[PDB]
């Protein structure tokens, strides 16, 4: 059944973002010394080694992840069929879907960019 | 709202905001 | 013998053009019918 | 000039100029992408790994001979020794050997070891495309096989340069599926039979194959709960089954473990209640749905299960080494950028159209996501799982918005997909020069701006080895380092990587001890000549069994003194690592405090040994059993004159 597939993807984002941090957990955010004058902001995603995450991290990458392909999904379901509203049901669909995808991919983008230090 | 400013107008205050609350931090650390 | 920059160009560009290729192939292919 | 370019017979034979175009510079970008690791600085192998198999590998086309001659060594191991009934897998060297049997007959082993694994790229990324063919379209693949023709952490683990046991795994893996899958969706059984003599071809090279009849039955218990057997499931099925076993028989790793270990066993099991339910269908089809067809499948029944009673009542520093812990999104979305993303829309798509072919997909799509949850090493199997659906997922939306148009919603949806999957291709370009372009023997140091220092310590020492040191001779460090001191010394040693004896690996901890009185009275029980150890205190990023130490603090066994307790000493009395003046004395009496320090007082200044940002002040030179054999040329490794 199709409730196969929402498990699945249910269980996407889960073994993406922290089921490999669930023993290795490590605490969500807090990192400055200071920096000059005020001590303890919390910083970010990591950044300097590759492999480690936190717990904020992950949730957010595995959101960023199952939204992008049920964005897809929605563009399959209702947007190649022509049956319900023509004129404004449907560009309400391509819109926010195209929105999700182009400021998903860029952002995801980002958020490679920023913890990577990669040349883009 | 017979225009979409007034919402537009909500996005400015939000970015004011945004902005601003940034800005001055901008100095500090 | 070729560099290691100029073989990053070279492979820039043959995926460029290997998959605008395959753009022009998924064309040939949905509009001729069978 | 020649204007009847896209007026020619297509669909039927430009298609296939197209075609063959594109399985040609695909092709191209697997193998040529690889090179730049190697182009860039080597000239044969980067890892330790490939060392320990090329030796070997040399061997079986110099005397060895595998159907004529299996082979042993005592030049490893001393005083016990490992072969061939160790080392699973000469799928890489039968091949190897091959290759320079008939490559090498039109006249190099050089250029055999290193230049494979592009080879091995190029043949999969074709494998993968007469795969792909069979689930959606001919046009399914021909966006796919680039995919895994620049997957960048298929290519990672598998470079110019690379000669991994799982080096050609893969491939055998890849293709067992083109060698199962219309099989399925055709039960042509010549045709099956060459899938399962391709499948001795996988079940040679790597221990995957545990995972793969983890795969193969278990899906077909899938099948059971779908409900869609056939005669053309099951008459293929039977095939690669029994006859799989025996080829898996013929080879010593698993040897006679098809009948026993736990995973196979219920494989078994599996079979056996597959072809129990083909029968089943078969018969009571004559008869009707009567009393008595339940009568005897309460009999049946009751046979079945106490089958199963009797069955159930007779059942008979790697994890440290970085790569093997968890990981993450990195390994993750930085290994494989846009191919994430269209992961499940070819999924959707195969629950979509849910044929009998694309459920074993979905199973793979499953269990290789389960499985590169816990190890970034088994990140491989996951290499073409995701560019096969993707490359279903692209192949799904493209078909679909090139549909509507020319035969402005398709106005963005094609324009995007361009510049929304070549991105792709910039990132694969370039991760592989950024992280994986950089041997594990050279290392490339920092200091300068033009011509800066990026320098050979380690062919250095084992070249000194392979010169100035008697024939006989004694190689211990540490394990890790074990099959390199074999690549060109060729010289005697006890432990290695494999860990088949643990106990053996465990009494070289107190050959690293703290009393030298006893370490060394260990050494002179295991026939001494020569000592090394590494190190990597003044760059800091090198390794070495200093921060593999703590994993030598706690290894334990056949022991009761000193390394019975983990803390021994190295720990500050409440509980936290020092080692300098505010350490621990009985580390500054341990041995690699001083096996490593020799007159590092005396050298470096301004208070440094950046891995401890540690200092000077030890007196520290005190060779109680051995002397010196090597003063360094960058402080690279103390080989040990042991002294009597
Ligand atoms: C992986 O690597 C591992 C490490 O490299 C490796 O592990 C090693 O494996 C070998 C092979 O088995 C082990 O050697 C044996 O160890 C036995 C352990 O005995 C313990 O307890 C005894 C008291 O119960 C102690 O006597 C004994 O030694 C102590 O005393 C020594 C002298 O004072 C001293 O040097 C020791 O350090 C220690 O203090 C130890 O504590 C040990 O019993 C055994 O000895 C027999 O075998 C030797 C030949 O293999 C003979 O030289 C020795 O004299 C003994 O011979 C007996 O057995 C023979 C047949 O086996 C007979 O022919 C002999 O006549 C004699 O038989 C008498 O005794 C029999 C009862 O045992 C009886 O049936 C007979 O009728 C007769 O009365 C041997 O040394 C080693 O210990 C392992 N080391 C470690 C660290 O684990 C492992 O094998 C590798 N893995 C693989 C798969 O290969
Ligand atoms: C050069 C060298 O050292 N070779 C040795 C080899 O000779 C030796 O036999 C071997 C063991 O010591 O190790 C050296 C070579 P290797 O490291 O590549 O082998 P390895 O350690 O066995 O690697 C193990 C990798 C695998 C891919 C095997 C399976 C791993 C599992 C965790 C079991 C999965 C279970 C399944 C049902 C499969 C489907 C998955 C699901 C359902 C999640």
């Amino acid at each position: 059944a199709m409730t196969v597939y929402a498990l699945v993807v249910v269980s996407y984002f889960l073994i993406t973002g922290g089921i490999i941090y669930d023993v290795i957990v490590e605490p969500p955010s807090v990192g400055s010394m200071t920096d000059e004058h005020g001590h303890q902001r919390p910083v970010a995603f990591l950044a300097y080694r590759v492999n480690g995450q936190y717990i904020m991290e992950g949730l957010a990458s595995s959101f960023l992840f199952t939204m992008g392909g049920l964005g897809f999904i929605i563009l399959d379901r209702s947007n190649a069929p022509n049956i319900p509203k023509l004129n404004r049901f449907l560009l309400l669909f391509i819109g926010f879907v195209c929105v999700l995808l182009s400021f998903f991919m860029a952002r995801v983008f980002m958020r490679m960019k920023l913890p990577g230090y990669l040349m883009g | 709202v017979g225009p979409v400013p007034v919402l537009v107008m909500s996005l400015l205050f939000i970015a004011s905001v945004f902005m601003l609350h940034i800005w001055g931090k901008y100095t500090r650390s | 013998m070729i560099t290691d920059v100029q073989l990053a160009i070279f492979a820039n560009m043959l995926g460029v053009s290997l998959f605008l290729l395959v753009v022009l192939y998924h064309y040939v292919a949905v509009n001729n019918p069978k | 000039m020649t204007k009847l370019g896209f007026l020619r017979l297509s669909y039927e034979k430009q298609d296939t100029l197209l075609k063959l175009l594109i399985l040609s510079m695909a092709a191209v970008l697997s193998f040529s992408t690889r090179l730049f690791a190697v182009l860039r600085f080597e000239s044969v192998i980067h890892e330790f790994d490939p060392y320990f198999n090329y030796r070997t590998t040399r061997f079986l086309a110099e005397e060895g001979f595998y159907k004529f001659h299996n082979w042993f060594d005592d030049r490893a191991w001393y005083p016990l020794g490992r072969i061939i009934g160790g080392t699973l897998y000469p799928g890489l060297m039968i091949t190897s050997a091959a290759i320079y049997h008939v490559l090498h007959f039109f006249h190099d082993i050089r250029n055999v070891c290193v230049f494979l694994a592009p080879l091995f790229s190029s043949f999969t990324t074709i494998v993968t495309y007469h795969l792909t063919k069979e689930l959606k379209d001919a046009g399914a693949g021909l966006l796919a096989a680039a995919m895994i023709a620049v997957v960048p952490g298929y290519i990672s683990r598998s470079v110019a340069g690379s000669y991994d046991n799982e080096g050609i795994a893969i491939f055998c893996m890849l293709l067992t599926y083109y060698m199962w899958i219309k099989a399925v969706k055709t039960g042509s059984i010549y045709w099956a039979a060459k899938c399962a003599l391709a499948y001795f071809y996988m079940v040679s090279s790597w221990g995957g194959y545990v995972f793969l009849i983890n795969l193969i039955p278990l899906h077909v218990l899938v099948l059971m709960l779908t409900g869609r057997f056939s005669h053309r499931i099951y008459v293929a099925y039977c095939t690669v089954y029994c006859l799989g076993t025996i080829l898996s028989m013929q080879i010593s790793f698993v040897g006679f473990q098809p009948v026993l270990s736990s995973e196979h066993m219920a494989a078994f099991g599996v079979f056996g209640l597959c072809q129990i339910h083909a029968f089943v269908d078969y018969l009571r089809s004559k008869l009707n749905p009567q009393q008595f067809e339940v009568l005897f499948r309460s009999v049946i029944s009751l046979v079945g299960f106490v089958l199963l009673t009797v069955g159930a009542l007779l059942m008979l520093i790697i994890a440290s080494v970085s790569e093997h812990q968890p990981t993450t999104w990195s390994s993750y979305y930085f290994d494989l950028q846009l191919l994430v993303f269209m992961f499940p829309v070819g999924l959707y798509y195969c629950f979509s159209n849910l044929s009998d072919a694309r459920i074993f997909i979905i199973m793979y799509g499953v269990t290789s996501m389960y499985f590169s949850a816990v190890m970034v090493r088994l990140m491989l199997v996951l290499a073409p799982v995701m560019c096969i659906l993707s490359g279903i997922g692209v192949s799904q939306v493209l078909s679909t918005y090139m549909k509507n148009l020319d035969i402005e919603v398709a106005s963005g949806m094609i324009l995007v997909m361009a510049f929304f999957l070549i991105t792709y291709t910039f990132h694969s370009t370039w991760v592989t020069s950024e992280a994986y372009s950089s041997p594990s023997i050279v290392l490339s140091a920092r200091g300068g701006d033009g011509s800066r220092i990026i320098f050979d310590d380690f062919r250095e020492a084992y070249y000194w080895l392979r010169h100035n040191t008697p024939e006989d001779a004694k190689v211990m460090s540490w394990w890790d380092y074990g099959y390199q001191i074999t690549a060109m010394a060729n010289r005697t040693i006890l432990v290695d990587n494999n860990t088949w004896n643990n106990t053996h690996i465990s009494r070289v901890g107190q050959a690293m001890a703290s009393t030298e009185e006893k370490a060394y009275e260990i050494m002179r029980e295991l026939d001494v000549s020569y000592v090394l150890v590494i190190f990597g205190g003044l760059t800091g990023y090198s390794s070495d069994d200093i921060n593999k130490f703590l994993w030598m603090v706690r290894i334990g066994g056949s022991t009761d003194t000193g390394k019975h307790i983990k803390e021994h000493d190295y720990y500050t009395p409440t509980g936290e690592f020092r080692v300098d003046r505010e350490g621990s004395p009985v580390l500054l009496n341990c041995l690699m405090y001083k096996m490593c320090y020799y007159r590092f007082g005396q050298v470096y200044t301004e208070a440094k040994d950046r891995v401890r940002n540690a200092e000077i002040g030890n007196k520290d030179f005190e060779l109680d059993v051995l002397e010196e054999a090597y003063t360094t040329e960058h402080w690279l490794v103390r080989i040990y004159k042991v002294k009597d």
